[PDB]
């Protein structure tokens, strides 16, 4: 979302 | 916004303790959490300059992270294990105000979260 994709 | 100052981690007004539930809280809760795969947004305060996050500040007055919740613990900055907790239950709660549903740091906070209150639920004797 508002952070953007984090998980790899 | 720029980022505001981080939280104090140091006080020199503020009295030290050390209590076997706040070196539980260091040395098995933030431990745990921290070596999670799932740890890194969480280790530092938000940079809502580099994340491009105008509004982050508007919305979170009272800013945590494990970051200065670690250095607290060993600065020996809390008095109680209650303080510790409230800083880790922020740290969360800011996490679901700002994010949505479904978004990937809100998926790691939860997780983190989980591990967090279980390793809570097991919180030793106060002395």
């Amino acid at each position: 979302g508002a952070k953007g994709s984090k998980i790899n | 916004s720029m980022n505001p100052p981080p939280p104090e981690t140091s006080n020199p007004n503020k009295p030290k303790r050390q209590t076997n539930q706040l070196q539980y809280l260091l040395r098995v809760v933030l431990k745990t959490l921290w070596k999670h795969q799932f740890a890194w947004p969480f280790q530092q305060p938000v940079d809502a300059v580099k994340l491009n996050l105008p509004d982050y500040y508007k919305i979170i007055k009272t800013p945590m992270d494990m970051g200065t919740i670690k250095k607290r613990l060993e600065n020996n900055y809390y008095w109680n294990a209650q303080e510790c907790i409230q800083d880790f239950n922020t740290m969360f709660t800011n996490c679901y105000i700002y994010n949505k549903p479904g978004d990937d740091i809100v998926l790691m906070a939860e997780a983190l979260e989980k591990l967090f209150l279980q390793k809570i639920n097991e919180l030793p004797t106060e002395e």
